Formats: structure tokens, sequence, C-alpha cells
């Protein structure tokens, strides 16, 4: 309960926290062979 | 019930009153043979479209197209004209998007002259 | 009436929905198909996606899995069978889900304890950096240092990348991390029951020897392997700096994020019991020793297997000797006033902390002194939890809580004398205190042997039931917090639409400022209750 | 043809049916109704006895078979064309643009 | 406006049996009960007010304006609402699978105690492609007796004991049959907490005591509060969620039940309105309900109440389950009992009447009295040809034998009974789309049947016919397909009404 | 106006079996749709052509013909932004409601987005600008913006009545009277 | 789902006593709907009896439909089957 | 109702209702024991398949996906018992029409 608006330091940390959900959405580039251990995915993850 | 599509190719309103006019000519054809539930809309169209343009044609429509052609106005802009406020200044400028714009002392005003042609 | 007050959403969806709500806010669709099945029915294949759903398949199948991996939220692992072929499962993977609730607030613990520095361009830099980091879900040195602009300082980006690995926080990539506990048990316990050549039918019981010791060993090898490993990241070629290997990848951590959070709960204890000073002092010695602090990762052995009924202890005291030995043996002898941002010796700040023990800490041994990350759980799971009561109903509920926790299971008549005041009001907070759980009842009758009324009361106990309750503030917090701001979205969606495309008119500057002021309260309200949460997640 | 000899008794009339109705018409009451809720129980409305209940009609005897009259439409009157519709309109901007 | 409304023929297909729980029943409430007890009369011309009963959830009476609906009778069918149960009151039906549920959870985790490869070969067996009834019975049993034999609890810590429900309704856990001699470290805190017992007063627990340990079906309900998702499938239970998982087993809700259910029992020798048991159960419940609602922060004390709402699991599995028995019933025991021989009704349109010989008549016709023929009918739509004779059968009168009885004008009425009057001109009009029922006459298909059946060949179809006196009389060709010894015995007469079942009778049963 | 494309099923009594099918559909078509709405298709108006018509079934209990066919109906939108002519009729303070004679008089448009200095007087006078301002039975120019779609309760036989509902936004110059220009 | 070719068919040419039931039943509901008829009718009444008739001429204009296990569909004429 | 003073009517056993069904002949069996004696229709909606009241399927309320047939009343009235009591007598529909 309680809080309210109390620090502002916690604020531009909210304001972060969306600014970096907005890049993850804007964002789907190699990522390779990496960890891989089937075929067929890594065929796909060629692409 | 059943839909398979949303939206097929556009149609603006002329032919509309054209085979309203063969709905009309099937059932009655209303005025002249004066002297169901199909009314409601029988009555509000034709009344609503041919008010309009007294105070149409054939060829000159399909024949319209030419100097409409070679404008950039695209889709949304080029059926619509065909009815609303014809050929007189600020009228248009509220139709089409973007409106004066990149082309305006001269190639506009051809639009003016000839849709001044319909009547 | 008119279903408003949501109690349609309100039964059916315990733990659950949970996950398939952050997944949704991440990405949404499939994305929340896959994770949210794969949560109710568990262990899933991959043409099992395909039966249940009818998903659009083997379009959405494939494009998810690689989706997932990336940001590695399902455990992958691979097997076959007596019969032939192949066979892959997949399950929910670790807390990875928590890390994208987290995420700045990670990213905000990294920035604050990376100080000792003073006020540098380190705020801009590390900021792009990190934040690419758990975007991407993993990264390559050398591909990420190509997308650092060319004819500039190429180490100013590394002067802190090398100082990334730190101590905790960022480590390489290594293979088999992401891993069932459960299974990497059974495929290490691999060589440990294949291994005798008929050795002889003696001592059954020294299979039991055999198998477990060989595994302990083998499995702390495992487990330190992430842990510490100055090999990679302190190779220092000539002709320059200590630099990264730029093969290696990296990877952030639970080790010091889930550490900073935990010494603030203690500090938050302590700042309570302590002055302002004294809470500083205590944190000065937890700054340095929180590297070879297992504490959030004390069982690591508890998960994916039995513990006994006998051998528990065995198993537990195994744990509680070396919870003896690496805090005991390893830590830091005693120093003066090290550095910080009193004069002479400030160990006598560190007495008055110390005749003053209960409820925690101050635990000594001849010559050194340190914190005990055993018996300090306890009473740190007693204060928060009082807090509960006190922050939620009022004084009274607090002073009853106790009194069944002085002594055990006792009746009526010495709880009415020995509790506070008055008969009726107590019967009143006591239906208030039985309301949720917490006390149970008894189970035993006065001489019906269960027949009828009159019999005895007793309260009782039922501590994880005390818990589990708070584990249910967990998800229905945060899910209508965050939902009601996601419906906030799609409701005014048209407006913001608009204000995307614009980046006009009295009202519509008005709804602007009003979704604004709902987001930053309501995350401010997740971030809460979110410190609040993690506390509750251990004992 | 089960390839065991079983039948005709309540302990033995449940073998290959699975419709919970027609077991609890001709000899159960509590039982069945609750063991299909317990173990969540599909199945389907197939047989006589099962249709009779709801209401419907018979998949043998006279309803074996599905009555048809056929209209046989033509294929050429179905297909008139768009009136003053894609010369104007698509025409209009692929000239000169 | 009044958007398109669309038709297609529905069959069905199976059923899926389940549990409804908690967003249904609220949602499916039109009013709530509250108040409490009586019947919630107001005192002036005495009718019912919210409460029980109400005029918006059901009708017992002819006029009875619903207000949720008009037409009353002839409109209405039933309405649902809800009921508020203080305390999770336990349920009766499942109480015999509430006791495996819990059986193989762990009482320290609230979680399942089986281990690794066991769990996933069991669950690789259920989902086998084709599956028996009998194996879900077979495996749901085995899976349920292997945590019978594990005394070890997995992560979570310590363990309990099982549990055999002693007892009733009242179910309690015996901790028992411990390692023999061997101090278990939950033992030693065990026997710790008792120390601190006897010692204050060593009276009461030496006298009685080895009762172990029960479970409350408040706690037990959050103990079901713990699993979800995870695996239900072993316990029975799968989840596609419409339903809340496991938690639905125990009251909370309750869905009163229409007035189309029970009525109010009418009239009597004497003027008066009568309740029915089900009204007198329920506003029974709503009393000792609202009884722990009421006090709880004001009066009473700790073991006063208790077996108040102990007596409350006793009124509801009574309730569903001078026999007093409103429900678990009627559903049981109406109008039937198997022996191997069952009971049976409904046959509407029909005659009885015994049996005599004549050489005259032909088989397959039937000779009808004109007396029983007259208070025969049968539905027929004159188009085309009927018009001429058909209008004529009207002016005839329902008293001659060639006459109707009836009228129906497609313009749907409520119906034109011709008795009263008119008559006359009515039949100038006699528009197409008409329904007019005939007196039965030759020419027509009748079936005939008698009430002792033995085989295929008791029910045939004949030609009906008119005749005087009063007899059902056929020929004496056939005695052999009824065993007709005539001797004066009761024979069953049969009229179809559509065109489609009376040519489907003579045409082929004929 | 636009094209809608639907599919469907027609029943026809034996009465009609004397005249042609395309003709006895026809007229089933018209008492389907005509003046009814159509749900998030729009609003329909007329019948226009009939295609993939196949061989009736029968149900055995009826006798009649069951044809399953799909068609192209006519029915109304312009699009999001279109500008058309119109007229107001009645009024509140909320904002002027105007209708186009012809097809509804569900288009209404309140008063927020409107020209700065408008404004509604319970003295009887409609709406004042600071330019003129207009009444009833005089033509105006309304343009598009935004649209909204509910279901429908049951029918009572002898108040949100939004079935198809647009409104929009004027402030653009030259709107609500055509004689400003020329 | 597709219908077999008039060409090749499995099934018997002649007709069960449960098609005749349905055949007369059906046309005649038809007849007491108001239908036309297709044979010559004498003086007479009833739906049914003009229905026999009718059938007696083979003026029926009905395609009897059949189904298999297997969903082979089938496409059989009253007028060409023979009895 | 039966026997007299009220109103008459006749018998169909269970022992006579195998003759009818040894004939083959489904439509007599539709109008007798439906038609002839109890004819009545219910609200249902493909989604949640349940009984409800005109237009509402009260729990949800749509009105939209509700379709209205015919049923024998004895069946709504042995659904009402069942679902009382803790049971799902769920419904579900599927079209008869399109192939
Ligand atoms: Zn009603
Ligand atoms: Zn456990
Ligand atoms: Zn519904």
């Amino acid at each position: 309960p309680i809080n309210g608006p109390i620090t502002n330091k916690e604020r531009s940390l909210a304001v972060k926290y969306i600014n970096f959900g907005k890049t993850v959405k804007d964002g789907p580039x190699x990522x390779x062979x990496x960890x891989x251990x089937x075929x067929x995915x890594x065929x796909x993850x060629x692409x | 019930m059943k839909v398979l599509e949303e939206r097929n190719a556009f149609l603006s309103d002329y032919e509309v009153l054209k085979f309203l006019t063969d709905l009309e000519k099937k059932h009655l054809w209303d005025q002249k043979s004066l002297a169901p539930e199909l009314q409601g809309i029988t009555r509000n169209v034709v009344n609503y479209l041919s008010i309009n343009k007294n105070f149409m044609s054939d060829e000159s429509f399909a024949e319209l197209m030419t100097k409409l052609n070679s404008f950039k106005l695209f889709k949304a802009e080029k059926l619509q004209i065909v009815n609303q406020l014809p050929a007189n200044m600020v009228h248009l400028y509220s139709i089409v998007e973007e409106c004066d714009a990149r082309f305006d002392e001269k190639t506009i005003e051809e639009m003016l002259e000839i849709i001044s042609g319909y009547a | 009436v008119m279903t408003i007050s949501s109690l349609e959403q309100r039964t059916l969806n315990p733990d659950l929905f949970l996950y398939k709500e952050l997944v949704k806010a991440h990405l949404g669709e499939r994305a929340a198909s896959v994770i949210g099945m794969l949560v109710a029915l568990g262990r899933l294949s991959v043409r099992e996606l395909v039966e249940k759903i009818d998903g659009m398949d083997v379009d959405s199948v494939k494009t998810t899995l690689v989706s997932l991996t990336q940001l590695r939220c399902v455990k992958y692992l691979q097997e076959t069978a007596i019969s032939g072929k192949k066979t892959t499962y997949y399950y929910y993977n670790e807390e990875g889900i928590h890390i994208l609730l987290y995420s700045g607030l990670i990213i905000d613990e990294i920035i604050t304890q990376m100080r000792v520095n003073d006020e540098e361009e380190h705020k801009q830099l590390v900021a792009e950096i990190v934040q690419n980091v758990i975007s991407l879900g993993s990264l390559t040195v050398e591909d990420y240092l190509s997308s650092v602009t060319s004819d500039s300082m190429k180490y100013t980006i590394s002067s802190l990348f090398v100082q990334l690995c730190e101590m905790g926080y960022l480590i390489q990539i290594s293979k088999l991390h992401y891993t069932p506990i459960e299974d990497l048990w059974q495929f290490l316990y691999e060589k440990h029951y294949k291994n005798i050549p008929r050795n002889s039918p003696l001592s059954d019981l020294k299979k039991r020897s055999q198998a477990k010791m060989n595994a302990k060993t083998d499995f702390a090898k495992i487990i330190n392997k992430p842990n510490e490993l100055s090999q990679i990241l302190t190779v220092d070629p000539k002709t320059s700096l200590r630099i990264v290997k730029p093969t290696v990848s990296l990877t952030i951590n639970l080790d010091r994020f889930m550490k900073g959070r935990r010494s603030k709960q203690l500090i938050n204890l302590a700042k309570t019991r302590v002055g302002s000073v004294t809470a500083q002092v205590y944190k000065i010695a937890l700054r340095l020793t929180e590297q070879k602090s297992p504490k959030i990762r004390d069982p690591l052995t508890q998960t994916g297997l039995l513990q006994d009924l006998e051998e528990a202890k065995s198993f537990q005291d195994e744990a509680e000797l070396v919870e003896e030995k690496t805090p005991g043996l390893t830590f830091n002898a005693i120093d003066l006033a090290r550095h910080l941002p009193s004069a002479s010796l400030i160990n006598s700040h560190l007495k008055i902390l110390a005749s003053s023990n209960f409820p925690f800490l101050n635990e000594t041994k001849p010559g050194v002194y340190y914190v005990p990350y055993s018996k300090l759980m306890p009473v740190l799971k007693s204060s928060v939890y009082e807090y509960v009561i006190a922050s939620t109903l009022g004084p009274s509920a607090m002073r009853l809580s106790r009194c069944i926790r002085d002594n055990k299971l006792v009746s009526e008549k010495i709880i009415n004398s020995t509790a506070l005041m008055k008969e009726k009001d107590i019967r009143s907070t006591l239906a208030s205190l039985i309301r949720y759980n917490s006390v149970e009842i008894q189970e035993v009758p006065r001489t019906a042997d269960r027949s009828a009324s009159r019999a005895v009361f007793l309260f009782r106990c039922k501590e994880t039931h005390s818990y589990n309750f708070m584990r249910q503030n967990l998800e229905w917090n945060m899910a209508n917090l965050l939902f009601k701001k996601e419906k906030l979205k799609q409701e005014n969606s048209t407006l913001l639409k608009k204000a995307n495309r614009d980046d006009l008119l009295p009202s519509e500057l008005n709804q602007l400022k009003m979704v604004n002021e709902r987001e930053l309260n309501v995350f401010a309200r997740l971030s809460r209750l979110l410190s609040l949460w993690e506390v509750f997640q251990m004992a | 043809y089960k390839g065991e000899v079983l039948g005709i008794t309540r302990f033995g009339l449940s073998k290959m049916r699975d419709s919970v109705l027609q077991l609890a018409s001709f000899e159960k009451t509590t039982d069945h109704l609750f063991d299909a809720a317990f173990y969540m129980k599909k199945d389907a409305v197939e047989g006589v006895s099962e249709c009779i209940i709801l209401g419907q009609t018979m998949s043998i005897g006279t309803g074996s078979f599905k009555v048809v009259k056929g209209t046989n439409i033509s294929e050429k009157d179905l297909v008139p064309k768009r009136c003053l519709f894609e010369s104007l309109s698509n025409e209009a901007a692929l000239k000169a643009n | 406006k009044e958007v398109v409304v669309s038709e297609t023929p529905k069959r069905i297909k199976g059923l899926e049996f389940s549990a409804l729980s908690a967003a249904d029943i609220v949602a499916q409430s039109e009013v709530e009960v509250s108040t409490r007890d009586l019947f919630d009369l107001e005192k002036d011309r005495a009718p019912k007010a919210n409460g029980a009963l109400d005029p918006k959830m059901g009708v017992s009476s002819s006029s009875l304006e619903c207000a949720t609906c008009h037409g009353n009778l002839a409109s209405c069918h039933g309405h649902f609402g809800h009921l508020k149960l203080a305390l999770p009151v336990f349920h009766i039906g499942y109480f015999k699978a509430t006791i495996q549920i819990l059986q193989g959870i762990c009482k320290n985790c609230s979680a399942i105690l089986l281990s690794e490869t066991d769990k996933r070969q069991f669950l690789h067996e259920l989902r086998r492609p084709g599956v028996d009834n009998l194996r879900r019975m077979g495996i749901l049993k085995k899976i349920l007796d292997q945590c019978k034999k594990q005394r070890r609890c997995l992560h979570c810590g310590a363990l309990n004991g099982v549990v055999k429900k002693a007892a009733a309704l009242k179910i309690i856990h015996d901790t028992f049959r411990w390692v023999g001699k061997k101090s278990a470290p939950e033992k030693d805190i065990w026997v710790g907490e008792w120390k601190e017992v006897l010692a204050h007063n060593p009276e009461l627990e030496r006298y009685v005591k080895r009762c172990m340990d029960d479970l409350n079906p408040l706690k037990t309900l959050n103990l079901f509060k713990q699993i979800k998702s995870a695996d239900c499938e072993l316990l029975g239970i799968d989840a596609t969620v419409p339903s809340g998982r496991p938690e639905t087993y125990i009251w909370r809700y309750l869905p009163a039940p229409p007035v189309c259910i029970r009525p109010s029992v009418m009239m009597q020798d004497s003027p008066a309105s009568n309740e029915d048991d089900l009204t007198v159960k329920l506003t029974e419940i709503v009393w000792t309900s609202s009884l722990i609602k009421a006090g709880l922060d004001k009066g009473i004390s700790i073991n006063n109440m208790m077996e108040h709402w102990d007596y409350l699991q006793l009124t509801v599995a009574m309730y569903i389950n001078k026999p007093i028995r409103g429900f678990c019933q009627r559903l049981k025991g109406k109008q039937g009992r198997f022996r191997g021989n069952l009971s049976g009704k409904r046959v509407d349109f029909s005659g009885r009447t015994v049996i005599s010989p004549d050489p005259n008549l032909s088989i397959d016709e039937v000779a009808v009295p004109d007396r029983v023929a007259k208070v025969l009918t049968y539905p027929e739509k004159v188009t085309r040809y009927n018009r001429h004779k058909l209008q004529e059968l009207i002016v005839n009168g329902p008293n001659v034998h060639p006459g109707a009885n009836y009228l129906l004008k497609r313009n749907e009425d409520a119906r034109r009974n011709l008795r009263y009057g008119d008559r006359m001109k009515l039949a100038k009009n006699l528009q197409i789309g008409d329904v007019v029922e005939r007196h039965l006459e030759d020419g027509d298909v009748v079936l005939f049947n008698r009430q002792p059946s033995l085989h295929r060949l008791s029910i045939l179809s004949h030609y009906a016919k008119i005749r005087p006196w009063r007899t059902f009389r056929l020929n004496e060709c056939v005695c052999t397909p009824y065993n007709a010894d005539f001797d004066g015995d009761e024979m069953n007469l049969h009229v179809p009404q559509t065109e489609e079942a009376r040519a489907e009778a003579i045409n082929l049963m004929g | 106006f636009i094209l809608s494309k639907i599919a469907d099923l027609v029943r026809i009594p034996p009465d009609q079996f004397h005249r042609d099918t395309i003709s006895a559909i026809t007229h089933q078509l018209n008492n389907k749709f005509a003046n009814k709405i159509i749900p998030n298709v729009g609003l329909c108006i007329t019948i226009y052509d009939l295609l993939t018509v196949e061989e009736g079934q029968l149900k055995p209990g009826d006798g009649s013909s069951y044809i399953n066919v799909t068609f192209r109906a006519v029915v109304f939108k312009p699009f999001l932004g279109e500008i058309v002519t119109g007229w107001i009729s009645k009024c509140t303070a909320e904002g002027i409601k105007v209708s186009l004679l012809g097809i509804f008089d569900d288009i209404f448009i309140p008063q927020n987005m409107l020209f700065e200095g408008c404004y509604y007087t319970p003295e009887e006078s409609a709406w004042i600008w600071p330019k003129l301002y207009f009444d009833v039975n005089e033509k105006i120019r309304f343009r598009i913006e935004r649209e909204v779609f509910v279901d429908v309760k049951p029918k009572s036989p002898k108040e949100k009545p939004p079935a198809y509902a647009l409104l929009g936004s004027c402030q653009t110059d030259g709107m609500g009277l055509v004689s400003w220009w020329e | 789902e597709k219908a077999i070719p008039k060409d090749q068919r499995a099934t018997t040419p002649y007709m069960t006593k449960y098609e005749r039931a349905r055949i007369l039943g059906t046309r005649a509901l038809q007849i007491s709907m108001n239908a036309p008829v297709f044979v010559d009718l004498e003086g007479e009444t009833d739906p049914l009896r003009i229905a026999m008739k009718e059938l007696a001429e083979k003026k029926i204009p009905l395609v009897i439909r059949r189904y298999l296990p297997d969903g082979s569909f089938e496409d059989w004429s009253v007028e060409e089957l023979i009895v | 109702t039966e026997g007299r003073s009220r109103d008459g009517g006749l018998r169909l056993g269970e022992m006579e209702r195998d003759c009818v069904i040894a004939y083959g002949a489904s439509q007599l069996l539709l109008e007798r024991l439906m038609i002839s004696s109890d004819a009545f229709e219910v609200d249902v909606c493909d989604k949640c398949g349940l009984m409800g009241y005109s237009g509402w399927c009260t729990t949800c309320k749509s009105a939209e996906n509700i379709i209205k047939m015919t049923i024998p009343y004895a069946a709504k009235l042995l659904f009402q018992e069942l679902l009382s009591m803790n049971i799902a007598p769920r419904l579900r529909l599927e079209d008869i029409f399109q192939q």
C-alpha cells in the first residue's frame, strides 16, 4: 500500500523500463549456429 | 452468416442509380405507373442521388478519365470528386489529402475547368 | 451485478496466467500460446504443440522456437529411447520471464554499484551497452565490437568491458548452463551407477556412498564453473592492457543482482533496529564479502531429487557444514575503517552491534567475526512477515500472532487471560486471524472421540501455509496492475497512434497526460510489491 | 468378437459401448453419472436409444439416406461484369505517375 | 436496426462432463437471495419480494408478470440465481473422490509426491492414442496406490502419514505406522510439543489421546490452491481451463433452483398457497448461513459457532442427497424402477375398447365406431383440392360425423375451436395456408396395438372405417399376431398426425 | 458505398417452383437483408449478383428446397475520413446531429473538435460562432472520423440504440454550409 | 467428401423398401404445401393416394443420395432405378 | 395423465418400443414420442453449452451465438435435475448442411 509520488529516482527507473520495452518490440541479424543441437532447427535458424 | 471477405473492388456512386433503375424497372417502376418493405431504400437512394447534380451522362463519364489520369491523386480522392463541390476554389481544398502542396499555380486549375465542363 | 467487479477472472488462474501475461506484453499472440501451454501441461514436445491448439502448424512453431531460444525462455533437453530415433522435450526455463519483469531494476543496481568511480561518461555508455545485452539475449564480443563506431576510442567502451565481468554480474556463455537440475543430476549420475567391473556383492550400502560422494564432487565442479573462472576474462596479451577474450561471449547472472536486493532487505532490518551510521558500517563489510557468500544460491542441491527422512540431516548438515566452512574460513579478517567516501578504530561501533544481537547477526569466532547465512533467515522471515500483518490490519492483529508463537497449541483459557483485554473483541479478530489459514485449527475432541461439540481447541504452527499465502500475493497484485495498464493502451490505442505519428487541440493533450500519469504510478506500484515478493520466495 | 466371452449382464454389459446414457438406461443409477463426471468422459450421441432421448432422427432404417432434388443451374448466367468500376479507377493512378 | 438472423439445421454430438467453478453461477445470477428466512412476503396483498421466491425468478401462477420476460407460464421457462455460503462448506457426492485428491498429494508442500521417471512413464501411458475407459480406472488406481508405499517426501522437506478417512462427513488423516523404535527429526519435536501440554494440566491429555490429526474443509481448500498447471492429469483432471482446476469440489457459491424446479403446490380443499419441500430447504439455508455471517466481529465465541458450521455441511448434504428429501430422489425416483421391467407413459390421440369378430371386413380394414370417431381428430392442410369439400365440412358442424371440431388460420391466432358458435360465413373465406382438423373417416391410416407386446408382429397398421354401436372389430382371418382369443380383452388404438409418418406406417408396417 | 462478398443458405418453398430459381432466390435474399444491418461489414442496401449456386438438398421432414449460395451485396460506408452531404435534424446541448436523407439519421457530431467558438444556448438559439451560424433545413457537409459497433437487446413486442453509428470532426474550414462559398 | 462419378458404383441397382417409405412420404408432404403435379390427376382427395399414382408413372423429380461408411458419397436417380 | 375422472391416454412400453424399431421406421418415432406428446424449444449457445432464456445465455451475454432448436421436455427436465447437482451436461452443436 502506502506509496504515492515518491522517489523520483524510481520514476526515472520506470521511464527507462518503458524505453527498454519499446526497443524490444521494435526489434525481431546473424544468430549464427549457436547452441543448436537440432539439425532441423539449425536449418530454420539459417534465416 | 458467413462472410467470404471484408471488401471487394471499390464502388463509388454512379451505377447505383443505374442498377437501382433496374430494381425500379422491375417492381412498379414508381412515379410512372402510379397513375415488399423494399420501399425504404428505394425512395431513399434515388431522391438523395439525383437531387444533387440537378440544382446524368454515359460517354463523357468514361471519357472524364483523360486528364484525371495524369494526376497522382490516386484512389480515395479519385472516386470522391465525382459528386461533391465541383469546380470552385477552396471546394476541392478539403477532400484531397496534402491539398495544394506540390503543384499550385496552374495545374490544379486544370481540374476546376474540366469538372466545370461537366454541366 | 454487471461482472465489472472482476469476479470472472478472480477464481480460475493461480500462477499460470502470470507467465503468459508478461510475454504477451513482450511479444503476444503465438508467443503467449506456446509458453502458456508449456506451463499448464508442463513437459512438452515439438509435435505436441501442433496437436492441441491447431496453432497454424510449423509456421509459428519453428518461428517461436528460435525466438524463445535467443532469450532462453525455454529449457532445452534432448535424449533417445531404447526403441530408437530421438526426442526433444521443452520445459519452462527457470525464471526468465521474471528477468523480463526485472529489466531496468537489474540495470539500476548495475549503474548504482558501478561507482567508487565518480560521475563519468559511464552513465550514457553502459546504459546503451547493457540494454543491448538483455534485449538480444546473447552477445558475442567481436560482433558487438563491430557495432561500435570507427575513428574513435575503441577501448573507451572497453574501458568498462573487462570491468563488466568485474566480480559478479556478467559471466561467459558456457555449454549446458541452461538445463533441468533434475536431468543434469541424472545425466551426471551416469558413470556412477554404470561404474563397477563386477566388483563384489558385499555391503550393498557402499553403492550408496560410491555413487553419492562421486556425484557430489562432480556436481561441485559443474556449479562452480560459471561461478568463478579467471581463464577467459583475465586474458592479457602484450601491447595492451587486460582485455576479455574476443571469442567467448557473455551473459548476465543471478549472482550479485539477487544479492544486492537481499542486502537491502538486511539494511531495511538494520536501519530499523540501529542508527544510519551502524547500517553503513555493516554495509561496507557486506560489499566486500558478497562475492564468496552463497546466500540466495543456498540449497543448490534441493531441486531435482529426494532429501530423506533419516538422512535428511546428513544431507542438510552436510550443506550446513559447508555453510559453516566457507563463511568461517574464507571471509575477511578484522579491518579498520577501510575507505568510505569518526577517527581511529570503528570496531567500537561494531561492539554496540555486538552487545545487541537478537534478533539477528552477531555471530563470533575467536579472532574473526561474521554474520551467519543460515540462522539469519528465520529471524529475517519473522520480522518482514510480522510487518505485513501490521500493514494490512490494525494493531490487534499483530499482538495475537506472536501470542500463538510464544508457546504452542493451547486453548482459549490461558489465551483470553494472557493476550490483552477483552473476550468479544478477541473472538472478533480471532475470526479475522483464522479468516485466511495460518493458524489452522487443532484436531482433537474432548472425550467425544471426534463425535460432537464442546471439544477442546488449539491454535498451532503452519509456517509454509502462512508463507504460500504471500506467494498468492505475487501474481494477482501485478496481474490487474499490468493488465488494466495494458487495457489502458488498447482503449487509448487510437490516441497513441496519433501521438506517435505527431512525434493540437485542447482535449487531445488532456488524455495524453492522463495515460502517462497512470503509466508512471503503476510502474512505481509494480516495483514496490516486487521488492516485497522477493523476500518471501525463500523459507 | 472382442476376443473374450462376456455380455448381457450388468457386470458384463460394459465392454465396448462408451455411451453412458444407454448404460445408465438399462441397468444403473448413481455410479455411471458420477463416474463419467470424474474421469471427464466425452464419447458421442450415436445409437438408437441414445437418440430417442435428445429427440432427433435415426441413423438406421428409413433414415439411412438423404433425400435430394437437384436444381441443375447453368454456369453461364451466373457471371455479370463490374459496371464502370475497374476502368476509371485503376487507370487513374497508373498514368504518368 | 434489427440485425439479421440466420439458421441452419443442427444435430447433437457428444457431451462434456465437468464442474462449473465460481465464474458461471455469479454470472448466472439474476437476483441475489440476501434478506433471510420467511417467504420474504409483502404484508398487503401477500406477494413475494426478493429472497428465495420472487417474480423475476420463476412463476407458479397463471398471471405473475416475470419482469425479466413476459407471457408468464406460456412463455417463460426458468431463471437462475446464486447464494452466498459463509466458509467453504464441504461437498457430498465428490466426497469419495475428495479423499483420493487428498491422498496422492503432499501435506508438506501440497504437491505431488511422485518422482521423475515414474511420472514420466505414466504420462506416456495415458497419451497412447486409443484408450478404453477401463484403462483410466486402472492407472488412476495404480498411481494412487504407488504413493502409499513411499514414506519419503521430495523437495519441500519433511513429511507426513496417510489418510484413511476415519469417522459422517468427517475427514481425519491419521499419521501412523512410523518407523519402529527409530527416532524421527519430526518426532522429537512432536513428543516435545506434548511435554509442554501435559506439564500444565496432566489430567485431560492422558485421559483421551491418539486421535492424530484432522483436516478442515477450509484449510484443505487452501491446500488445493497451490497446485496449478503442472500435472492434474494423474489426479484425473485435464485442464483446457474452462474451469479453475480442482478448487471446485468444495461448495462456496450455490445454484439456487428456479420455480420451474419446484413450484408452490396449488390450492387445497380450502383456499391457500402451499410451499414445496425444496423451498423450505434453501430458505432455511439462508438462516443458518447468515448466522455465521452476522456474528464474527461482534458476539459469541470459539466452540459455539463450530458445530453450527458443522451443522451446515449436514444440511447441504441432506439437501442434494417422510423422507424430507427434495432433490437426489426426484432425479433418481421419477416414475420408474428397474427390476428388469421398466415403466412408461405419454400416448396421446388414442382410444381403447373391447373386441368382436366379423366376416365382412377384409384384412387391413378395421372398423372404428363413430362415437369415438367424433372425439378422434386429425390435421389437414387444404390446398388446391380440399377447398371444395372441406369448406362443406366446416358448415356441417361438430355434431354429425362429417364435420370439423377445430380450425387454424395461417395468421397465427390462439386457435379457432368451432363449437360455441360461428360457422356459416366463416367457411366462405378459408385461405389456402390454413389448417383444419376433420373427423376420422374411411380411407385413413391407423395402427393397431395390444398392451402385452411380445414380438415384431404385435404392432401393425390398418385402414379405418365407420360403423355403429361401440366396439373395436377386425377381421377373423387374423387372431395370430395379437394372440386374440376375444373374450372381451382390451386393445390399443393409435392415430398418426403428419403426412410423413402416416405414409410410413401403411406402406411399410402394413 | 462498397460491395461485400458473402455466402448464405436459402430456403425456397414449393410455391415458387413454378418460376425460375434465380428469380426465386432473388426475392428470398431481398427478404433476408434489405434495410437490415449486417454486423461489422456496415449497412447493406441492395443485392447485385448470384454465383457458385449448386444442387440444393432436402431434409426428411419438410419437403422444401434448401440451397447454399454465395453472392455480392451492395453495402454502405465511404471510408474513415470521407466528407459527404447532409443536414441536421434535432438538437440539445451536446453537439449537432446531422442526418443524411436517403440513408439514416444515425450520424451525430458532438462539439469537441469543432471550431473554438461554438456553444449551445438554452435560449432556444441553436449555436453561435465568433462566423455566424445555421440551423435545420439547411444542407451540411460533414466529415467521418470515428465508428462504433454494438450488439442488440432482445426484441419486445407491444435507450442505447447504436446499431450503426458514425461521428466526425469538422474543424477544417468550409464545412456545414455550402452557401458560404460561391 | 467428393462425389463418386456416375460411371462406376458398388451399390445394388435395386431399391430398399425403406426408401419407398420416404419417397411417398416426402412427395405427398409437398402436395399439402401446395406444390404442382407432373401427372394427370383424376378427381379425388388427399396427398397420399395421388402420390402413389405419381410414382406409378415415375414423375418424381428426385435424386436418391446414399452414404457409405468411408464417405464416398453417391448419386442415384429415382427414374433410372428399376424394380 | 392416466386413469379416469381427469383424462386418458395410452401406453408405449420398452417391450413394445423394440417392435417399431424392428420395422426400421424413423419418421414414425419422431412424430409419436415428440410432437404427439410434448414439444418444447430450448435456447442454446455453441460456446459454454448450456440452456437459457430468450436471447440471453445469462453467464455470458452475447445473443450472437445463441441458436434455437427443438428437444423433448423430459430432456431439459433431466438436465435441470443433473445440472443443479454437481455435474456438467454440456451440449455442442454441428451443422447438418454444407455437405
Ligand atoms: Zn421469466
Ligand atoms: Zn513434498
Ligand atoms: Zn453462452
